[PDB]
C-alpha cells in the first residue's frame, strides 16, 4: 500500500498502542470527526468543503517584433540606457537565451518560466554596455554607485 | 428653537379641580421593530481561502487546527438562533383561537386575511424591503444565465428553518387569540371575538366610555378602519419604524458582504489575490506570498466570527424583549 | 483565471477587458470582436446529515439542481470530501435512503429549511376554540391541573479568575 | 414571589413558584395549569326587574342564569353573585 | 389615578401623598392624623439623602 | 491645465465613458461626496479637516 501525508487522530490505550484511528479526508464523518477531535460527534447538520469545477481549454489570444535593433550596433554605456518599446507584439525570448549566454540571471517578483508563459501587455528589453565584475553595482535596489 | 412646548393645566386651591376631555378617538398608530433574529450564514473554511488550490491547501493544513474551531463557533450562533425562534413561537402553543372569517369585519376593510400565505401586510413590509442573501435554485441559476455567495465560496446563506407561510398561519392564529385572550374570562375563552372588539371590555379598559357613548364608538370604529388604512399607505421611509427594520435588513446583508470583499480580492497588493498565483512559477516563492496572505484572510475572518456572535448575543436578547412584548401587549 | 459567454454591450470597447468596481474582470472581446463575459467559477455547496444513535450520513446539497449534481460527479473535482458520503428539490438534492417519506414528526433534526428528518414534513397541530357569529361565549376550561413545569437556568453569575501578568509569560 | 399569570415569564403555562440553589447561579420551579372543554354560552341575559344578568369574571353561562366555574373544576359556583346591573345593551331581554 | 392618558390632570400634591399612602399601606389618612410632624419626617427624610 | 496627482470620484455611463466626475481635493461638500462614494449625499452636519 502507497503511503502520501495526512493528519490522522490516533486512538491510544491505557498500552499507549494505537488500536484506532481516522483518516480525516476520506469521508464527510472522518473531516467531522477530525473537526471536533473526538471519535463520536453529536448529531446534528454539518457544512463539508464544497465542490468546485475543473479548469481546462485555457483560452490565449495571439505580430512578431523584430529584436534584430537590440543585438546589432553599439550598446550604449549603463548611463546611456537604451530600452526598445514593444506592444501587441509576439515575443521569442528563447531565441535571444539561445542567441547570447546568460552569465547571470535574476527575476524580482516575478519568474522567467511565469513570464514566458504569460502574455504581458507592454515589454521593454534594454541592451546597454557594463562592466560583468561590477554584478553588485547595478541592482534594482542596491546601494552601489 | 426646537422647543414644542408641552400642554399645561392650572393648579386649584378650591378641591375641585379642572379636567381635559379627549374628542377625537385617532386610532391607529405606527410601530417600533424589535430586531429579534440575525440571518444565519456558514462560512466554508479552505474554499474561500487558497482559492481551491491543492499547494496552498497543504499550507492551510497547518492552520486547519485554526480553521475548524471557526466553523463550530459560526455552527453554535446559528444553532443558539434557532433555539430562540423556537422559544419565540412557543407562545403561539396557547389554546386560544377564531376560525377566520373573509368578512373579518362588519364594516372593517381590514388588511389581515391573506390574499389566497403571508397576510397583505406581511407582504407589503417584504414587498418595499430588499434582501439578497436568500438564493435557492433562482439566483444562483441567474448567475449562471449571465447568488454569487456559492460561485466566490467565501460565505454560504443559511436557511431560517422556519417557513414564511407556516409563521404566517401562526399570526393569524394569533390574530384570532388575541381577541379570546384578552377576555374578563379565565384562562382560556373564545368569548365574543367581534374582529378584534373584545365587546365593550377593550373600550371600558383603554377609555371609561358610557354605553351611550359605545353606540357612538360603533359609528368611530368606521373612522378607525379608515384610520388604519392611513396607517397602511404611511410605510413609507420617512417613517422611523420602518426606515428600524429596512437598517436590519441592510446590516446582515452589508455585514457578509463586506467581510467576504476583505476575505476574497486584491487584499495585501504583492499578495493579489493568491500570492504569485502566476507572478512565480517557482512553488516556494509563490508559498511564501501565500502564506503571508492567508494569516491576514484568517484575521479577517476572526473579526466576522466575533462580530456575528456579538449579533447573535443582542439578537437573543432582542427575541426575549419581543416575546416579552407577546406576553403583555399582545 | 476559471471562468464561463454571449451578453450585451458594456464598456467603451477601446480595451477589451472591462471590470465592475472590483480587481476580478468581466474580460469581453477574448476572441476576435464579440462580447465574452466571464463568470465566476460554478461551486456546489454541500452538508452532511448525521444521527449519532443510527450512524447514518446523508449528504445535502442547497439551492443547486437536482439535475445538474451527480453522484461522483466527473466535472466537479470533489463530490464533496476525496470520497463521495436524489430526493426532489425542496431546498435542494438531497442523497439520502428512500425518498421524502413525509410523516406527522414535529422535529428533532432542526434541518435548515423545515424537514423533521426523523425528510419528514412538521405539523402545527394549533389549538382551536369555535366562536359564534351571534354574540356568544366559548369557555374553555382544563380538565386535569397537570401542575408543575420544567424551568430554564437564569445564569446570575459568571466564575471570578485573575492572571498575574509577567509571571505566566 | 406572588401567582401572576398575567404577563407570564415563568414557565409557559402560573400557580405556585419556588427557587432553588444552582451552581454559579440560581434555578427556579415554576407551577403551569390539560385537554380544555369548550362549552357554548349566550352573551348575557336581561331580566324583566331591573337587575340583569351580565358577565364579570368568567361569568358567561347560557340558560338558568349562571352556570359557570372560575375554577377549572366544573361547578364551583352554584350560581351565587346577584348584584346591580349599570345598563341594558341592544337586544333587548339579551345583553345580546 | 391616571388609569387612562392625561384626562385626569391635576389634583393637590399633599393630597396625593396622602392617598397613595392609604393604597400603598396599611396607614391610613386618620391615623397620619393621629400621627405628627408625617410631613416633618418625611423633610428629614430628604434633608438625611 | 497642469496635471497634478488628485484622488478623484469617477461616474461611468453605460456606454462605459465618464461623464460625470468629482474633485475631491476642491470644495468641503466634494470632499464629503467622495465619502461614502456617492454623488449625492444625504443631509448631515459632517466634521471637515
Amino acid at each position: 500500500y502507497k503511503l502520501q501525508p495526512l493528519t490522522f487522530l490516533l486512538d491510544f490505550s491505557v498500552d499507549g498502542y494505537i488500536r484506532r484511528a481516522i483518516d480525516c479526508g476520506f469521508n464527510d464523518l472522518s473531516q467531522l470527526h477530525c473537526s471536533y477531535e473526538s471519535f463520536d460527534v453529536e448529531s446534528g447538520v454539518y457544512s463539508v468543503s464544497s465542490f468546485e469545477a475543473k479548469p481546462s481549454g485555457s483560452v490565449v489570444e495571439q505580430v512578431e517584433c523584430d529584436f534584430s535593433p537590440l543585438l546589432s550596433g553599439t550598446p550604449p554605456q549603463v548611463y546611456n540606457f537604451k530600452r526598445l518599446v514593444f506592444t501587441n507584439c509576439n515575443y521569442n525570448l528563447t531565441k535571444l537565451l539561445s542567441l547570447f549566454s546568460v552569465n547571470d540571471f535574476t527575476c524580482s517578483q516575478i519568474s522567467p518560466a511565469a513570464i514566458a508563459s504569460n502574455c504581458y501587455s507592454s515589454l521593454i528589453l534594454d541592451y546597454f554596455s557594463y562592466p560583468l565584475s561590477m554584478k553588485s553595482d547595478l541592482s534594482v535596489s542596491s546601494a552601489g554607485p | 428653537i426646537a422647543f414644542n412646548h408641552p400642554i399645561q393645566v392650572d393648579q386649584l386651591n378650591s378641591s375641585y379641580f379642572k379636567l381635559s376631555i379627549p374628542t377625537n378617538f385617532s386610532f391607529g398608530v405606527t410601530q417600533e421593530y424589535i430586531q429579534t433574529t440575525i440571518q444565519k450564514v456558514t462560512v466554508d473554511c479552505k474554499q474561500y481561502v487558497c482559492n481551491g488550490f491543492q499547494k496552498c491547501e497543504q499550507l492551510l493544513r497547518e492552520y486547519g487546527q485554526f480553521c475548524s474551531k471557526i466553523n463550530q463557533a459560526l455552527h453554535g450562533a446559528n444553532l443558539r438562533q434557532d433555539d430562540s425562534v423556537r422559544n419565540l413561537f412557543a407562545s403561539v402553543k396557547s389554546s386560544q383561537s377564531s376560525p377566520i372569517i373573509p368578512g373579518f369585519g362588519g364594516d372593517f376593510n381590514l388588511t389581515l386575511l391573506e390574499p389566497v400565505a403571508r397576510s397583505a401586510i406581511e407582504d407589503l413590509l417584504f414587498d418595499k424591503v430588499t434582501i439578497a442573501d436568500p438564493g435557492y435554485m433562482q439566483g444562483y441559476d441567474d448567475c449562471m444565465q449571465q447568488i454569487c455567495a456559492q460561485y466566490v465560496a467565501g460565505y454560504k446563506v443559511l436557511p431560517p428553518l422556519m417557513d414564511v407561510n407556516m409563521e404566517a398561519a401562526y399570526t393569524s392564529s394569533l390574530l384570532g387569540s388575541i381577541a379570546g385572550v384578552g377576555w374578563t374570562a379565565g384562562l382560556s375563552s373564545f368569548a365574543a371575538i367581534p374582529f378584534a372588539q373584545s365587546i365593550f371590555y377593550r373600550l371600558n379598559g383603554v377609555g371609561i366610555t358610557q354605553q351611550v357613548l359605545s353606540e357612538n364608538q360603533k359609528l368611530i370604529a368606521n373612522k378607525f378602519n379608515q384610520a388604519l388604512g392611513a396607517m397602511q399607505t404611511g410605510f413609507t421611509t420617512t417613517n422611523e419604524a420602518f426606515q428600524k427594520v429596512q437598517d436590519a435588513v441592510n446590516n446582515n446583508a452589508q455585514a457578509l458582504s463586506k467581510l467576504a470583499s476583505e476575505l476574497s480580492n486584491t487584499f495585501g497588493a504583492i499578495s493579489a489575490s493568491i500570492g504569485d498565483i502566476i507572478q512565480r512559477l517557482d512553488v516556494l516563492e509563490q508559498d511564501a506570498q501565500i502564506d503571508r496572505l492567508i494569516n491576514g484572510r484568517l484575521t479577517t475572518l476572526n473579526a466576522f466570527v466575533a462580530q456575528q456572535l456579538v449579533r447573535s448575543e443582542s439578537a437573543a436578547l432582542s427575541a426575549q424583549l419581543a416575546k416579552d412584548k407577546v406576553n403583555e401587549c399582545v | 483565471g476559471r471562468g464561463v459567454q454571449n451578453c450585451t454591450a458594456v464598456g467603451v470597447r477601446q480595451q477589451r477587458f472591462v471590470y465592475d468596481a472590483y480587481q476580478n474582470l468581466v474580460g469581453y472581446y477574448s476572441d476576435d470582436g464579440n462580447y465574452y463575459c466571464l463568470r465566476a467559477c460554478v461551486s456546489v455547496p454541500v452538508s452532511v446529515i448525521y444521527d449519532k444513535e443510527t450512524k447514518t450520513h446523508a449528504t445535502l446539497f442547497g439551492s443547486v439542481a437536482c439535475e445538474h449534481i451527480s453522484s461522483t460527479m466527473s466535472q466537479y473535482s470533489r463530490s464533496t470530501r476525496s470520497m463521495l458520503k436524489p430526493v426532489g428539490c425542496v431546498l435542494g438534492l438531497v442523497n439520502s435512503s428512500l425518498f421524502v417519506e413525509d410523516c406527522k414528526l414535529p422535529l428533532g433534526q432542526s434541518l435548515c429549511a423545515l424537514p423533521d428528518t426523523p425528510a419528514s414534513i412538521a405539523f402545527n397541530h394549533p389549538i382551536q376554540v369555535d366562536q359564534l357569529n351571534s354574540s356568544y361565549f366559548k369557555l374553555s376550561i382544563p380538565t386535569n391541573f397537570s401542575f408543575g413545569v420544567t424551568q430554564e437556568y437564569i445564569q446570575t453569575t459568571i466564575q471570578k479568575v485573575t492572571v498575574d501578568c509577567k509571571q505566566y509569560v | 414571589k406572588a401567582q401572576s399569570k398575567r404577563s407570564g415569564f415563568c414557565g409557559q403555562g402560573h400557580i405556585v413558584s419556588f427557587v432553588v440553589n444552582a451552581p454559579n447561579g440560581l434555578y427556579f420551579m415554576h407551577v403551569g395549569y390539560s385537554n380544555h372543554i369548550e362549552v357554548v354560552s349566550a352573551y348575557g341575559l336581561c331580566d324583566a326587574a331591573n337587575p340583569t344578568n351580565c358577565i364579570a369574571p368568567v361569568n358567561g353561562y347560557f340558560i338558568k342564569t349562571n352556570n359557570t366555574r372560575i375554577v377549572d373544576e366544573w361547578s364551583y359556583t352554584g350560581s351565587s353573585f346577584y348584584a346591580p346591573e349599570p345598563i341594558t345593551s341592544l337586544n333587548t331581554k339579551y345583553v345580546a
